[PDB]
């Protein structure tokens, strides 16, 4: 976790130790599933490439621009999450349920 | 079903109920006609069914308050699903059955 800061017109960074980062799984598929849409941000093809996490977001039921009585809203701080500092890790393990083989 | 409903190949069995015929008197001399003259007879009694159902409880995270169904809070001339002056049981409105939301 990394600290920077602005002085005139100069760049700094420091790392920061006591930092936290929040990491959940949403095991129950209680959330938006925002994945499958063929949206950008997934890992790179080549290895040595370094890549920008994208950011969450998610629609809802809609007339016009404005929003129906069952819009619903989401709080993601209202899940519980792993608090990980600089020596922490993260880890889970997930099984497939079984699916046909694609055919090739 | 198309109406709405719970197809069953085995749906629960119809019972079915009939006054046994009682003859009025007979003649004296035979005859081989079937008896077409009766006693005029009814039956009353009690039925009770009882079905035991399945919930599936709802669990959200959705933050704002649901949609849920709710009778009106303003005075009226007779209370919904009650009796009127006369005694006439009535249904207001047809009820739906989907107040509650999921993500899709």
């Amino acid at each position: 976790v990394k600290e920077v800061t602005q002085n005139e017109g100069t760049k700094t960074i420091a790392n920061n130790l006591t930092s936290t980062i929040q990491v959940f799984t949403d095991s129950e598929y209680q959330l938006p599933y925002v994945l499958g849409s063929a949206h950008q941000g997934c890992l790179p093809p080549f290895p040595a490439d370094v890549f920008m996490i994208p950011q969450y977001g998610y629609l809802t039921l809609n007339n016009g621009s404005q929003a129906v009585g069952r819009s619903s809203f989401y709080c993601l701080e209202y899940f519980p999450s792993q608090m990980l500092r600089t020596g922490n890790n993260f880890e889970f393990s997930y099984q497939f349920e079984d699916v046909p083989f694609h055919s090739s | 079903p198309l109406m709405g409903g719970f197809g069953l190949k085995h749906p629960p069995p119809q019972i079915l109920i009939k006054n046994t015929p009682v003859p009025a008197d007979p003649p004296t001399t035979f005859s081989q006609a079937k008896l077409a003259s009766f006693i005029t007879q009814y039956s009353t009694g009690q039925v009770s069914v009882e079905i035991e159902w399945e919930l599936q409880k709802e669990n959200s995270k959705r933050w704002n308050p649901e949609i849920q169904y709710t009778s009106n809070y303003y005075k009226s001339t007779n209370v919904d699903f009650a009796v009127n002056t006369d005694g006439t049981y009535s249904e207001p409105r047809p009820i739906g059955t989907r107040y509650l939301t999921r993500n899709l």
